[PDB]
């Protein structure tokens, strides 16, 4: 899902 | 049909491969891949390869998700650059649904609905030219790029020179060899900074190009010990990187684009497509310029544009005319970045073109006149409106046209915007040294 | 009048000072100064010194401007850091045009202005206490600063300890020493945070102590090989640094905040005060917090306000009312950082509160429910209201409040406007470190 | 009028 | 126009 941040 | 099961069989047979990279492009435009030997080409080649297809959703993925491989066979190409223990070949692929209908989250299966839409319409192709430029960064002792360029050169200087080094020479001649349509390749205004042009293909052509040609660029300038980038604005004070496409759209007739008889030598269509291209542009802006980076370049005194207009001959236009006519009629739109996925900026563009063209809306005059000259209240009160300054109002001004969300599909533009948000977030929350070398001494 | 002329004659002769700093602030918030020697003391008392008043506009200045510095006396600090060759003191001045009439952008003069109005509605003084913060980081070997904190403290940990270092201590006992009066001091949530309280004085005065206090901290940490900083955001992903102003409003009865029969035990003044600092807090964003390091502040989970509301017990309210009552009766605003011009800050709270109080609104209710338990869209359906996330957007909001223009003075809103509008275009075009390490591979 | 630039 | 300067 939000490996981003 | 340039090749059969059988030929591709028998190119695999005589060129001693033993390894083929099934590949395709996601939604942040990344190019993602699945390596299988050679003994299963025939399988590949049954459409019987199954996949994770919430890969092409990126980062934002959440749920496995099973997708076949439908792979394309004019797309077969050998990699030079494999030594002797088997050769290495890819073919670009089309992503589908186990019920036998293609993935609506492909990229590419959304160029092709796209120009099944304009062939209804009544069009053949559409033709585009893009025009890539690329920063070359010599490498540290780890092989980590630096911050240095490789050589101080100028706008079609013949800077790198004969006798070794120009890697531009090399990169155009390994292109070619490995069957690539190179029309042109100069040094553009930057330092260290290289355009290459292509030739004129279909739209699904010019997108695998694109991304081979990123490909293989990469992978030429790290074997001479450099770094090969495509980000919009790597350094600051200096000229960005763009893609400028050149677009024409074909009739049974020929270039539906020209006409002898009208004003410009355009035709009506033309037009249409202007007045679409420039109406959506606020729109698709986010689309053809994706990264956070991409909104550094578009700033005024480094030729890239600014303002929503068109013109023939002017000072960093958003769209422009070139000068030749017959076949090579074409359109360019100068704000596409080398960061964008070409699929999509495709997919918008011709969309917008094809809502102009049934609506048969009317472009505004062109303008030149220096509109840098006037200040922005001096230029509001005509057409000419600005570009969103950072990704965020471009995000915003996606979520408000719809045209573009058509264009984009339910699936992409959910994806796409999620992504993109997270994008923003991050950067927004983040502390850069700027900050710690404004305020840090001074408050 | 706590100080004549006499008395300042009488204190440079006994306590043997050579050199005088006439200071003011800026609209930016840096105090400036200009040097005299003692001899020149008389002519300073008599309100003749002349000097360059665009200084005050800061870096935007453009055509040179004669004005006065007319000096407070009450403001004579002696400085006990000047060795035996002579002591330094200084006196806070207000700066006045060549026709005896005050400058309309002095901050300290607005600041009186408002303070005038305030006094022609009906009320005696506004008292205010601040509770700024500060980071303490190591000098490097070149007394440069680094990013390493000082110590690895927690919320009111007993961290520094004895035997030595204890740089805040040291800190609270000069300040003592010098004349501050200092209500408590202790360590804050993040490692290498501090705070320190101040009591409860007048609006002037409690700015100029603002002032003083951010040298005295600054020179003092330069003492002991440490580098303060007022910066809100110096680190990322670490609590931020505050500059809550706990503001009451005084009549000639007493505090005008305080109604034992009313609800809260607060007054009607003290809800139509709080209706106007919730109705304009858009508005005096860009004051309160004008770095673009503020809005990295102004994030979630940090403790830093981020909606528009107010309460007595919640996560993170813009306002708060804190629960003592009687004299101490009060308003805490949240919302502003130590980067912040005390003046300006100060006048359009002021201006704000007292626009409240004369259209006589009726606040919102109180929540009390974790407004960040819901989504934007489920909250912005009440009256929960998203504070800017940018320094362009507060600009835009300034740009179309009136009664923050009206608290500010023409001179001083067009310089103040000009000043981070130019801030805001410099940090937009440039390239950081961020998008390097996010795009330079990958693109 | 502008250092900081 | 003038990248010289
Ligand atoms: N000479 C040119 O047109 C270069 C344009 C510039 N490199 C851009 O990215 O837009
Ligand atoms: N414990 C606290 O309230 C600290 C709050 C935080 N340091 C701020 O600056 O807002
Ligand atoms: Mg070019
Ligand atoms: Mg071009
Ligand atoms: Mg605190
Ligand atoms: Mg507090």
């Amino acid at each position: 899902q939000l490996p981003r941040f | 049909a340039k090749y059969t099961k059988e030929d591709i069989f028998r190119f695999a047979d005589e060129q001693n491969v033993k390894f083929i990279r099934l590949q395709f492009t996601d939604i942040l435009g990344i190019i993602k891949n699945v390596e299988i030997p050679v003994s299963q080409l025939k399988k590949a080649l049954d459409n019987k390869i199954m996949f994770d297809g919430s890969s092409i959703e990126g980062f934002v993925r959440i749920e496995e998700s099973d997708m076949y491989l439908f792979p394309d066979l004019d797309t077969w190409v050998v990699f030079p650059w494999t030594a002797e223990k088997g050769k290495v070949a890819r073919m670009i692929c089309d992503i589908y649904n186990p019920d036998m209908t293609p993935f609506a989250g492909d990229p590419r299966a959304n160029l092709k609905r796209v120009l099944k839409e304009m062939e209804e319409l009544g069009f053949t192709e559409f033709n585009l030219g893009p025009e890539p430029e690329f920063f070359l960064f010599k490498l540290d002792e780890n092989r980590r790029p630096t911050l240095e360029l490789n050589d101080s050169g100028g706008y079609f200087d013949l800077a790198p020179t004969d006798l070794g080094e120009n890697c531009r020479r090399d990169i155009v001649l390994e292109l070619e060899e490995m069957g690539f349509e190179i029309e042109a390749s100069h040094h553009e205004v930057a330092p260290g900074q290289h355009e290459i042009d292509f030739k004129y293909e279909d739209a699904i052509t010019a997108c695998d190009s694109i991304q081979t040609f990123k490909l293989v660029v990469k992978t030429i300038a790290r074997k001479h010990g450099l770094h090969a980038t495509f980000m919009p604005k790597p350094l600051f004070g200096v000229n960005g990187s763009g893609m400028h496409f050149n677009m024409s759209l074909f009739n049974e007739k020929g270039n539906a684009f020209f006409d002898e008889s009208g004003e410009l030598e355009l035709s009506q269509t033309a037009y249409h497509f202007l007045a679409g291209m420039l109406k959506h542009a606020r729109g698709y802006t986010a689309v053809t310029n994706p990264t956070i980076n991409s909104f550094k370049r578009l700033v005024p005194g480094y030729e890239a544009p600014c303002y929503i207009a068109w013109s023939g001959k002017n000072r960093s236009p958003l769209v422009r005319v070139p000068s030749s006519r017959g076949l090579s009629t074409r359109l360019e739109l100068r704000s596409v970045d080398p960061s964008a996925n070409p699929y999509l900026a495709m997919a918008v563009l011709l969309k917008a073109g094809l809502s102009g063209i049934k609506d048969e809306l009317t472009p505004p005059a062109p303008v030149d006149r220096n509109i840098y000259g006037m200040n922005e209240e001096e230029r509001e009160a005509t057409g000419i409106y600005d570009l969103p300054e950072s990704l965020g109002h471009a995000l915003i001004e996606l979520e408000k046209n719809e045209i573009i969300k058509d264009g984009l599909g339910e699936h992409i533009f959910e994806h796409f915007i999620e992504a993109k948000t997270i994008e923003c977030d991050m950067f927004r929350t983040a502390v850069h040294p700027w900050e710690r070398e404004q305020y840090l001494e001074i408050y």
